[PDB]
């Protein structure tokens, strides 16, 4: 399913927008608008394969299946495995 | 840069925010949650290093518990091949062959490892020279050998090990002659310091067997052949034998002190195991055998206790089956007690370091691994209470 | 019974003595069934 | 109090005292293997600037203090504060 888990994704802390990215980055899905997703997405992506590769530095079997940033003004998760690259926008609380 | 200047930067009193930023992130971090019997263990056989050839000594590495060293000592199959073989044995992986083999000219009978070297195994041997072998070196031959003088051992010996401090060793060797002698783990040319035991005068002992308490090195107890339990001081005024102990009409075939701490004391107490299937849960405070458990038509061949539970303990057999006394489940049956296949005469019991898995000798040098129970392994902090009111018995 | 002297007092106390071994000798009989039940096997330790 | 922060990071799960990481990507505190840990230092320094320059791309006014580098064998918790780089080895559970 798709709308159904976008909707309980989303309706779990009202969060301002979410899309699903099965793909390696460039998404062509929107929750507010084309370009604050799509190229946001890819920086993340391009980030997360950095992230990957650092974490394979210390021992080359590790994988990165879980990443969120706290910051002070946004909060971003992304819970990558193989090719599910997730987005979420939220405020730092 | 260097550092030299990040002392400085560290001393320097800017460091209030960088303290509020570690409380804030270690406070939020705290919180943590998830994302989503007696068995036959293993076994150790060779054949080219094990035709025949009885198991006679094991040990533990206290740096590596998962490695053990074998010593099988009797050559009469063939004059020309080898005679003593030593044979370390690893536990992180399954193989079929030992994963170092080492020979001796003479008949290697008992084996230990070595504390300070971390890859160093130094084994007694039938001639009476203590063997060295360096896990570095490529060379079968043993590395360092002790003369064969008066100064040193000229008799079979039974008892070497390594004790003391990280930065204070002594190689504590005794043979059947009733010599004890100490040496450096680097220099063994010369003998560091040595004296026969002996009693009362004109009366050497025919030492068999020897055990260290825990923490204790300057006194111990050494097992007699004349079926005699003797306690000794390694150094001091009175070194030498300071008890006669009645024992059994056996001789004995082991000894070990107390192996548990945690709880009030038990290191006085002590476990004989004699020719005539008789161990001695006993203390050397007492000059009493405490209990003298008997049973069979055979006897033990060696008593190790555990070194986590204060209340269990090995027992060896002739005919094949090993038996564990837990004191505080029962004092007249063994607790488990199983037998090996083909009823052979165990010769060695070793525990490992861990306490959760127990290794056994046999007559045909086939090494058994055995694994216990998660019950009858651990004890309890009731544990030690309990083997305190048992004591308390009688 | 106590410190009472009445020898017909000892007599009751006796009554009490023969019931008590009654029971004794129940008990006998209950611990020398549960031993015979369990012999047999040999003659070392828990066996005999 | 330096001593009271050792005290205080090793009572976590699997930390051995508290190691802090300068800019220069060297770590200001020895706390364990020193090659390892400055290579490691180095990468972290280096993916925590490119996540701050992709952060900065798009939130011209965040900072960083939070990340969860987490894999199946253990979770890593590095905080940046100006200069100080907060490093903590965790396990995940």
């Amino acid at each position: 399913e798709v709308e159904e888990t976008l909707k309980r994704l989303q309706s779990q802390k009202g969060v301002q927008g979410i899309i699903v990215v099965n793909t390696e980055g460039i998404p062509i899905k929107s929750t507010m608008d084309n370009p604050t997703t799509t190229q946001y997405a890819s920086l993340m992506h391009s980030f997360i394969l950095k992230a990957r590769s650092t974490v394979r530095d210390i021992d080359p079997q590790n994988d990165l299946t879980f990443l969120r940033i706290r910051s002070k003004k946004n909060e971003i998760m992304v819970a990558p495995d193989k090719d599910y690259f997730l987005i979420v926008i939220q405020n730092p609380t | 840069l260097t550092e030299e200047e990040k002392q400085q930067i560290l001393h320097s009193e800017e460091f209030l925010s960088f303290f509020d930023h570690s409380t804030r992130i270690v406070e939020r971090a705290l919180s943590e949650q998830i994302n989503i019997k007696l068995s036959l263990n293993r076994q150790f056989f060779d054949e080219r290093w094990s035709k025949h050839r009885v198991v006679s000594c094991l040990d533990w590495s206290s740096q590596y518990p998962e490695l053990l060293v074998a010593s099988y000592n009797n050559n009469e199959d063939a004059p020309h091949e080898p005679d003593g073989v030593a044979l370390v044995w690893n536990m992180k992986y399954k193989k079929t062959t030992p994963e170092y083999v080492f020979h001796c000219q003479s008949a290697v009978m008992s084996a230990t490892f070595a504390k300070f070297h971390p890859n160093l195994v130094v084994g007694g041997t039938y001639s009476g020279q203590i063997v060295l072998w360096d896990n570095r070196s490529n060379k079968r031959t043993p590395v360092q050998r002790t003369p064969l003088s008066a100064a040193a051992h000229t008799h079979p010996v039974y008892c070497v090990n390594v004790v003391g401090t990280q930065n204070a060793h002594n190689l504590i060797s005794i043979s059947t002659d009733g010599k004890i002698c100490s040496w450096s783990l680097d220099m063994l040319s010369h003998p560091q310091d040595s004296m026969e035991l002996v009693h009362k005068q004109s009366k050497a002992v025919a030492v068999t067997s020897m055990s260290f308490p825990v923490g204790d090195v300057n006194n111990f107890v050494v097992g007699s052949e004349e079926g005699s339990v003797y306690t000794a001081c390694r150094h001091g005024s009175k070194a030498g034998i300071s008890e006669m102990f009645e024992g059994h009409q056996g001789p004995i075939t082991g000894i070990h002190c107390h192996a548990a701490v945690g709880a009030v004391d038990f290191s006085h107490l002590f476990v004989t195991s004699s020719f005539d299937w008789t161990v001695k849960l006993w203390t050397t405070k007492n000059n009493k055998p405490l209990y003298s458990f008997e049973d069979n038509a055979d006897y033990v061949y060696d008593v190790m206790w555990s070194p986590t539970h204060p209340a269990l303990f090995a027992c060896v057999d002739g005919m094949g089956r090993l038996d564990l006394w837990n004191l505080n489940n029962d004092t007249e049956v063994p607790t488990a007690s199983i037998s090996v296949e083909g009823n052979p005469a165990l010769n060695r019991v070793r525990w490992t370091h861990s306490g959760r898995e127990i290794a056994v000798g046999d007559s045909e040098g086939q090494i058994v691994i055995y694994d216990v129970g998660e019950q009858i392994a651990v004890p309890r902090n009731d544990e030690w209470a309990r083997f305190g009111r048992t004591l308390a018995e009688i | 019974d106590g410190l009472d002297v009445s020898k017909e007092g000892t007599e009751a106390w006796e009554a009490a003595m023969k019931r008590y071994d009654e029971r004794i000798d129940r008990v006998e009989t209950r611990i020398t069934a549960r031993l015979r039940d369990q012999l047999g096997t040999a003659k070392n330790a828990n066996e005999m």
